[PDB]
RNA sequence: GUGGGAGAGGGUGGUGGAAUUCCCGGAGUAGCGGUGAAAUGCGCAGAUACCGGGAGGAACGCCGAUGGCGAAGGCAGCCACCUGGUCCACCCGUGACGCUGAGGCGCGAAAGCGUGGGGAGCAAACCGGAUUAGAUACCCGGGUAGUCCACGCCCUAAACGAUGCGCGCUAGGUCUCUGGGUCUCCUGGGGGCCGAAGCUAACGCGUUAAGCGCGCCGCCUGGGGAGUACGGCCGCAAGGC
């Protein structure tokens, strides 16, 4: 049910469409490189849909990972 | 005439001279395709999330411009020619969409 | 004869066979084992026990190169994955960490009919 | 695309009087502009059909408006045709 | 018309990372693979497992949904250009200019055809290994057309909501996408669920009607024979109407 933390409420005022800001977007990415679901991000449909394309943009620029390796387990 | 943003990522290992030459070519080509420069941000070297051209870091340039749309694509071509330039991404500028306001 | 003493442990596991490769930190391998290296021949290679024997044999082979600490790398979803893990966990080898690297395509290639109803 | 200035140019051009945005003449004019632009777009890109549907719909609307004009005031009809250069 | 919005709607170019296969180099040893169990197969010309570099083709993981767009077929990495549809607010403009629509014209998944190209993975036919009483199959190892691109044909479907299009009227509750507003909420467009009256043979439908009505088109008239025969039209052929 993801009762731990909501990523939006864990953050302040920020721009979603901005692809150059890593120290925020990184918080929206999981332990692996995957984009977090609506349950975790606590965004809305519109918001999440924009964040998606911006994250992908950041990935292409080399700022954000496409994928990562899972630690522990 | 539309307002764009030019992201350019090039070789972090460049000495000030070669780098200056690269930016010179960028400015030159920009003038050639008639792009007025509204502002600029030089972010320098930064750590990439994945290796690009075998190199773990990269040097970033950002240009907010205004240029005729018809040649934008045709512009990108030129910018991609330089071997020292490993990334080119041109975006139509957008009004910032704020969250949690 | 190298005397590495610190290295990587790659576990490749499938429903069919489990196979362990121990390498130096550069990734170049030293020794290796598998359910086939041990006397097991047929389906028994896909066993947890086969996996245990495999990882332990690889460990013992790698003690002869005088190695102590390893990083474990896990690939594939298969029986005897966690058992090979536990095998290395105390073989006497110090396990520095465990990481699952299992390759997942971004959907490049059409799978065999066996693996389909997916992409 | 079609910028505001062009649109205001053709509107102010065909308007029956000052302030008229909605006249049959104005409509037929705008539609003719859009149609010509689209056809010039479909000389290249002739594999794009979904737009060609749009072209068919516009052509249809124009033909209907022109038909209406033809019924009401044949003078204004012939005038519109002459200034636009339709019907071939 | 003016001003705003959302969208995998379409076309062209460029581009990004993961994975598979192949090639080169390093290291490394006796098997890998695959199944219910096996064998064919690959491996001492060094395979499998691992690291580094390179080539090529195809598809876009998470976001992603009971979501969105499109007339239908259908559409999903990212960027730019060209381009269609559509919704809301303002009451600004014309003044019945509307609806449907035989024939016509265009679009039309997959397979299939022609010419040229491409060919990584998968894979009809086909070559083999198993199973079986047999196994012209299911399972396993290979593999050609094809799947991919361009141009031109083909016109089919469980082309499905098995529900033609447009307009009006007839309780609400709830979830959701997307606008606007006095932003508890009101108002509008789209997608779901339960249900008033009512309808239905029943199942079920129920402001997204299968209810109450009007307009126009298409179609049905017991089952097999049969979507066959003949004729005509279309098609390079397969074959379609
Ligand atoms: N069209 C492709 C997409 O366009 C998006 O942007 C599209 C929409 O956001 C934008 O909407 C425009 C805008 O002017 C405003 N919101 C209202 C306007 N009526 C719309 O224009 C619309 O109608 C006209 C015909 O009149 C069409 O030519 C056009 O395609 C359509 N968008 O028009 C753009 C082009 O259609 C994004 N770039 C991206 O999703 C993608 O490239
Ligand atoms: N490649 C981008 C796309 O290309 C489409 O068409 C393009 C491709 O379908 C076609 O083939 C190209 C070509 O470079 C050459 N034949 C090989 C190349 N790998 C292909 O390009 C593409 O191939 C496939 C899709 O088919 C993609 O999976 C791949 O990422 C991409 N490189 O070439 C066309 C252009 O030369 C459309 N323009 C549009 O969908 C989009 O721009
Ligand atoms: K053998
Ligand atoms: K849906
Ligand atoms: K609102
Ligand atoms: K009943
Ligand atoms: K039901
Ligand atoms: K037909
Ligand atoms: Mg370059
Ligand atoms: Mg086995
Ligand atoms: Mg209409
Ligand atoms: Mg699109
Ligand atoms: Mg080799
Ligand atoms: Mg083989
Ligand atoms: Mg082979
Ligand atoms: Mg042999
Ligand atoms: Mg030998
Ligand atoms: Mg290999
Ligand atoms: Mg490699
Ligand atoms: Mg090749
Ligand atoms: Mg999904
Ligand atoms: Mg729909
Ligand atoms: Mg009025
Ligand atoms: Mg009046
Ligand atoms: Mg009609
Ligand atoms: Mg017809
Ligand atoms: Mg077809
Ligand atoms: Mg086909
Ligand atoms: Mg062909
Ligand atoms: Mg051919
Ligand atoms: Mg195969
Ligand atoms: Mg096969
Ligand atoms: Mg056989
Ligand atoms: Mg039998
Ligand atoms: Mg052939
Ligand atoms: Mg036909
Ligand atoms: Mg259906
Ligand atoms: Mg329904
Ligand atoms: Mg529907
Ligand atoms: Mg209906
Ligand atoms: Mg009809
Ligand atoms: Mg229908
Ligand atoms: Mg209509
Ligand atoms: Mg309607
Ligand atoms: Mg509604
Ligand atoms: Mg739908
Ligand atoms: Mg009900
Ligand atoms: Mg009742
Ligand atoms: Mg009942
Ligand atoms: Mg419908
Ligand atoms: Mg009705
Ligand atoms: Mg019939
Ligand atoms: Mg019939
Ligand atoms: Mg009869
Ligand atoms: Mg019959
Ligand atoms: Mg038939
Ligand atoms: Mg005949
Ligand atoms: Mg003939
Ligand atoms: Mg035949
Ligand atoms: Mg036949």
């Amino acid at each position: 049910p993801s009762r731990k933390a909501k990523v939006k409420a864990t953050l302040g005022e920020f721009d979603l469409r901005d692809y150059r800001n890593v120290e925020v977007l990184k918080r929206f990415l999981s332990e692996t490189g995957k984009i977090l679901p609506r349950r975790r991000t606590g965004l809305s449909a519109k918001e999440q849909r924009i964040l998606a394309k911006t994250i992908k943009r950041a990935r292409i620029l080399g700022l954000l990972p496409f994928t990562e390796k899972l630690v522990r387990k | 005439m539309r307002r764009y943003e030019v992201n350019i990522v090039l070789n972090p290992n460049l000495d000030q001279s070669q780098l200056a030459l690269e930016k010179e070519i960028i400015q030159r080509a920009l003038e050639n395709y008639g792009a007025r420069v509204e502002k600029v941000e030089e972010l320098g070297l930064r750590r990439l999330a994945y290796p690009i051209a075998k190199d773990p870091q990269g040097y970033f340039l950002w240009y907010q411009v205004e240029m005729p749309e018809d040649r934008v694509n045709d512009l990108a071509r030129e910018l991609r020619i330089r071997d020292n330039v490993r990334r080119v991404m041109v975006v139509k500028s957008q009004e910032p969409f704020l969250a949690n306001a | 004869k190298r005397q590495v003493a610190s290295g990587r442990a790659y576990i490749h596991a499938s429903y069919n066979n489990t196979i362990v490769t121990i390498t130096d930190p550069d990734g170049n391998p030293i020794t290796w084992s598998s359910g086939g290296v041990i006397g097991y021949k047929g389906s028994r290679k896909g066993t947890p026990y086969a996996a245990q024997l495999a990882a332990l044999d690889a460990a013992k082979k790698a003690m002869a190169y005088g190695m102590q600490s390893v990083d474990v790398i896990v690939r594939g979803t298969g029986a005897g994955r966690e058992q090979a893990i536990r095998a290395l966990q105390a073989s006497g080898l110090q396990v520095k960490s465990i990481v699952d690297d299992t390759p997942v395509p971004h959907n490049g290639c059409r799978p065999k009919k066996k693996f389909r109803k997916a992409s | 695309p079609i910028t505001k200035e062009e649109k205001q140019k053709v509107i102010q051009e065909f308007a029956r009087f000052p302030g008229d945005t909605g006249s049959t003449e104005v409509q037929v004019a705008l539609l003719t502009l859009r149609i010509n632009r689209l056809s010039e777009h479909l000389k290249v890109h002739k594999k794009d059909h979904h737009s060609h549907r749009g072209l068919l719909m516009m052509v249809g609307q124009r033909r209907r408006l022109l038909r209406y004009l033809q019924r009401e005031d044949p003078e204004r009809y012939r005038a519109l045709i002459e200034k636009l250069g339709i019907r071939g």
